[PDB]
């Protein structure tokens, strides 16, 4: 079978795509985003148990087992997966497949599929092999769309941009053409019998082409724009807002420039969608065209010129692969240097404490001379390409005046005729140059559109919700937590089996242990993510059957690490009113203490806010405006009698004693503390 | 040719 | 009398570049990166204290005022400098030149020179006005120095690769020259004789004219990426080497990105040096020349094409600022909607559990309507360029024709001679739009090249060092300060009047809560910053007049920020060492127990660990060898004194030895 | 010569803020 090799979209999705490619080979695709899901990919990167809990959900049968150097060469499964490490960096996870006297070209998903010969494989290789197996819940099928196709549908809306695009560029086109034939006209009439009154007349007729020419020009550029530009800003929205309603798992799984980063691949989706389809649509016809009229003017100049044409198409498609694998090392030098540079920029304090300048000066040296290796090469194959080209071209050229001449002289064409069939040249050679140029866009915009859209694939967190309703009052009653375990992902579990019950009250669990995970279960109270092997108990009858526009409204929490947002003080401290008037506010800082700070500001209350500058105590104005039920706080009154607060603390001070206090250290509570 | 334990299994890191 | 108007290099030079602006108003022109630190520029900006204290070490005479919305009508200076909230969200400070009615001249360093109503400049001068008068001793001078031609000689160590580039280039264009006079013969000397011998003999001979002009341009190429490449290295290496020996107040005083970012302008720097010197040196004498056969085909002709050529030049340079601030408005906007879309990813916790995802969405799609707004600005400014360039070149071409094709018609010229012309008319055109388009490049290179050696003209750490003495003897005992007080720049004091005696081989501890400063009081102690009144004293021969490398290599110092270089653990443990090692480190492992923390990774080799971990900076500390060692949150050693330790809450040393307070309030 | 009015101090030209 084909030696399948999935590419990485992300920095750290080594094992999601040698799960995808084995699943490739053994005949069942799905989109990468989900298979990624499934791993549990953290932002630290993959563990083998992740693979094997994903593998053993598609129905195959995964096996972790340890090898040695001679165990490479053994009668085990062909397809496996292999830990690698690259030079001085963390693990990778690649695929082996056949093993035939070499370590066959394995499927890296970083850079395509690399050979790998077995001199320094096993160099590399750890003892880390993944034994998958179809088994009988495998089901071969294609689960993903084709999402180019899903693309596209942006340009229904603005559909008669497309089609007045297309008829300027067929009139342009048109108008081109005749004026092509100025030369024609003027050195075999014009001249050869001296006709000084036609000639003026001609050329006027020719500068207007020409200036009709140039205004079509003119307008269909300003179409393309727009309609680039709103194709643009729509998919843009889109990604956007789906990304704004997915759940907590897919943004903690996720670094911010990794999220996005997607917002760039909206520009070549949008290259795909209307400059290759404009340019396919229009060059077609402009190369036909063309070749019909070079065939009329003279049959053995265009097949010169389509020779020239395929010659130059040849070395073009010849030279793309290495210019592609070029351009990716150069920026993983460039990305390597400018890591170097900023850990030695931040940590001048220790270089300059132990006199380190010379040997970061020469390490940075080092990693300068090796970009600029990488970047010597690209400029080298740049430097062929264009050779290779330039001397096509010119010989071309040079052989289609030699042949024109011969022709000529033989009787066969007309003396103008051969510069028309040059300036002709122009509407033949530029279309099928423009359609061979397409390779690049259409491949790294494919690439993108599949990146951009496995996220919009996803389930958001409202349809992942079960039955609902029948609890509308707020939720105010006891809460009771019935043994619930939770993994944060696919690591290790952090939340071993936990019962406690909490009778309304004002006070409960202060500490647990500095660093036990006393925020994590007051997000999972808050319905931020799912317990798993337990309920949770409000009294509203098993609470994940409560609408998230309640269970978010009603719970408060501010922490350590609170966010401000860039604005006034009075729309970040209450973000999301629009019920809200100044006098609320006002009110809310006055219980909050908070109402001098707010005054100390130039502005006071229209202060705008630069997201650093006590910003502690704005986060809780900001719940006690939220008016909630249940009122979680960490380490940092107006409230009601029968309102739930959870004062989570590090340190073991007991500030207030007034109500039962829990801990969970490790495992359970174990502690009544009452 | 042994499977590696829970803990060891984890501790195998991968992408980055 | 020209408003002078300066360019902010980074994102925080507003008060540096309208002090600039002042000082060369006057008469007296600096270098920036030497006013921003007279200034006391920090990451956050710079105040109008630092201002105006920047203003009397120059010789202004400064003062400051919170002028009122009524007093403005009248004469408080001409090149008064004002503070003005940009937008509605940040501050900024602009210059105010000339009080007219409903106009006021603004040099704002981020735009230029702008024009605002008095009425519409009232709605953002928060009050401003600081007032600088020219001083008793006030000495004007240039005490700046060009920078192009101190990056240019660089090019003196290759004088034998750009000699070799002008010979390629001048065989390269007189091959070009020569066959482009192919259809010339063609079709006026074999075409209408019908020699079909002398066809093949001169087609072959013109292709390999055309052969040795394309190998002659595949070894030219080589040797100005090779130039660019050797350029570019010396002046990123330099530049780094430079900074790396600057003082601590230049690295606290920007951030990372402003010093990193320095990189990317050594591109433009040899772009300007080797690219457009060798645009000018070949291109003037390959236009000249085309000129000259232009002329010597026909005059009318070369007339016309000089025609078209200025009117090219013309249309270039009239759309030159348009475009700029066009892509300077474009990089704001594209800089502020990637801002808001970190602050919404960051911050979705907040969002998601108040109900914003609506709200940040509707915000989100105005921000990117703005960026879409400017991109379409410079689309109509490309368009109308492109526009205006091809009806020059095409109806130039259309007129050259229809006069070549009337001179033929006439006794003069021919239409082998009007091919011949069309074919030159490449060799002529081509050099002059080049040596019009390369005005963008000197800019931006001109700018680069004032932004380096601004860094690249200060004086480094050892520069500023006193005179060393005779105190070889490692530092130990009676750590004295004699009425010691610190400023972090141009703010608020941190330290003063502090002084304490150390004894000597004791576990004294400074005790004080966040906002005391101890580690103030320990870098102080390290020679990173001096203080600013006073000296530091240890058993005589006061800090100041002694080595640095003994000041390093004696007073190591461990705290809870520890940074972990990118590396071999050997290489971490044992940093610029570069001595005898690989054993003693291992010593250093047992003494602070950190071998058993580091036997545990199974590899035993580099461990680059991808960049607690107090143990792995104690065990570095250890091979110092140190007479003076001071924590932070985490011994041994000998007699001594080997522990300052840092202590912020009470009670976790009760019992070592003598406890100071914040300011030295008890001992 | 002040001649302007309200003439500052350091410990308030100090809470005057030009930066970012
Ligand atoms: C959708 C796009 C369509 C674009 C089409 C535009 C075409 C406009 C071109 C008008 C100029 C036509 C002149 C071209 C003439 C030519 O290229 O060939 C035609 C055959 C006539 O023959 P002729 O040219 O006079 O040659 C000598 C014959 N004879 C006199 C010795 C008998
Ligand atoms: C919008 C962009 C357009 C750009 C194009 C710029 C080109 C503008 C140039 C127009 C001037 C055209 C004048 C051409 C004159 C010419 O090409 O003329 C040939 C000389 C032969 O004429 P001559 O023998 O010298 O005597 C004849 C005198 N007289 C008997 C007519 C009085
Ligand atoms: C929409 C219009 C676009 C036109 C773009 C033209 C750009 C400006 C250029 C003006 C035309 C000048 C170039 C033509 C040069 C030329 O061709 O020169 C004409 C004058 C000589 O006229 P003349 O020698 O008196 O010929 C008389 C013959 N006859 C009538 C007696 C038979
Ligand atoms: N961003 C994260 N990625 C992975 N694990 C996390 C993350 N945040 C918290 N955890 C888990 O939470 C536990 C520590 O919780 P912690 O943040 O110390 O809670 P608290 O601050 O209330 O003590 C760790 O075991 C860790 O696995
Ligand atoms: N990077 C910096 N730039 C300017 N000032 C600083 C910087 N870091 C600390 N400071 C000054 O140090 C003081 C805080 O000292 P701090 O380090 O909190 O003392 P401690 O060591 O007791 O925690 C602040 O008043 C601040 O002005």
């Amino acid at each position: 079978k084909k030696y399948v090799s999935v590419r990485q979209y992300d920095l750290t999705d080594s094992g999601a795509a040698v799960l995808s490619s084995i699943a490739q080979y053994y005949g069942l695709k799905m989109s990468l985003a989900k298979i990624r899901e499934m791993t549990g990919t953290d932002t630290q990167g993959t563990n083998a148990y992740g693979l094997i809990h994903a593998a053993k959900q598609l129905g195959f049968s995964a096996k972790g087992v340890k090898a040695s150097k001679e165990d490479l060469l053994k009668d085990f499964r062909l397809p496996a997966i292999a830990n690698v490490i690259v030079d001085n960096r963390l693990a990778h996870f690649v695929v082996i497949y056949s093993i035939k006297n070499r370590i066959i070209t394995v499927a890296d998903p970083g850079k395509g599929i690399v050979r790998y010969s077995m001199d320094d494989f096993f160099s590399i290789w750890t003892g880390g092999l993944v034994l998958l197996e179809p088994g009988e819940a495998f089901q071969k099928g294609d689960y993903t769309q084709n999402m180019m196709v899903k693309f596209a549908g942006f340009l229904k809306p603005l559909k008669k941009t497309v089609l007045a695009i297309f008829l300027a560029s067929l009139l342009y086109t048109a108008l081109g053409i005749a004026g092509s034939f100025y030369i024609k006209f003027l050195f075999d009439d014009l001249i050869k019998f001296e006709k000084l009154n036609d000639l003026h007349i001609i050329s006027a007729g020719f500068a207007v082409i020409f200036l009709l020419q140039i205004f079509l020009n003119y307008y269909r550029s300003i179409l393309v724009t727009k309609l680039g530009m709103s194709i643009d800003k729509s998919i843009m929205m889109e990604y956007y807002s789906h990304v704004l309603k997915l759940p907590m798992n897919f943004f903690n799984s996720r670094k911010v420039g990794e999220i996005i980063s997607r917002f760039m691949d909206a520009s070549k989706i949008r290259q795909a969608i209307s400059g290759a389809t404009l340019t396919i649509m229009i060059d077609t016809i402009m190369a036909v065209i063309g070749g019909i009229l070079l065939y009329i003017q003279n049959s053995s100049l265009f097949f010169i010129s389509f020779i020239i044409i395929l010659l130059y198409g040849i070395i073009v498609t010849v030279f793309n692969k290495p210019i592609q694998n070029a351009n990716r090392q150069i920026m993983e030098d460039n990305a390597k240097l400018t890591s170097a540079l900023v850990e030695s920029v931040k940590g001048i304090e220790t270089i300059k404490s132990f006199g380190a300048e010379e040997q970061t000066e020469k390490s940075t040296r080092d990693k300068i001379e090796t970009v600029m290796k990488s970047s010597f090469k690209e400029g080298m194959l740049y430097i062929n390409l264009s050779s290779l080209t330039g001397i096509v071209a010119g010989l071309g050229g040079i052989v289609i005046l030699w042949a024109g001449a011969y022709n000529v002289i033989k009787g066969n064409m007309s003396g103008g005729q051969l510069l028309a069939f040059n300036a002709l040249l122009a509407y033949f050679l530029t279309p099928v140059k423009n359609l061979i140029d397409l390779q690049p866009l259409i491949q790294t915009a494919v690439v993108a559109s599949n990146r951009l859209g496995e996220i919009l694939e996803l389930a958001t967190e409202k349809e992942l919700r079960e039955d609902s309703d029948d609890f509308v009052i707020s939720l105010k009653g006891d809460i009771e937590f019935r043994n619930v375990d939770f993994r944060y992902g696919l690591r290790k579990p952090v939340l071993k089996n936990i019962n406690l019950t909490i009778p309304k009250g004002k006070t409960v669990a202060i500490v647990g242990e500095s660093g036990s995970g006393k925020t994590t279960l007051a997000k999972l109270l808050m319905n931020f993510y799912s317990p798993e092997k337990g309920d949770i108990l409000i009294n509203g009858h098993s609470i994940k059957n409560i609408s998230l526009e309640l269970i978010r409204k009603k719970i408060a929490f501010v922490s350590q690490d609170v966010f401000i947002f860039s604005g006034t003080v009075k729309e970040n401290l209450a973000l999301g009113n629009e019920n809200v008037d100044m006098d609320e506010i006002i009110k809310a800082a006055k219980m909050a203490n908070a109402h001098d700070f707010i005054e100390k500001l130039p502005l006071k209350y229209d202060t705008f806010l630069n997201e650093s500058g006590q910003k502690q105590r704005l986060a809780i104005a900001r719940a006690l405006l939220k008016k909630p039920d249940i009122l979680i706080l960490d380490e940092a009154y107006g409230l009601e009698d029968d309102v739930t607060v959870i004062i989570i603390a590090h340190r073991l001070s007991t500030i207030v004693n007034a109500d039962k206090i829990y801990l969970l250290k490790d495992g359970e509570i174990v502690e009544s503390g009452s | 040719g042994r499977e590696l334990t829970d803990e060891e299994l984890m501790e195998m890191t991968g992408g980055s």
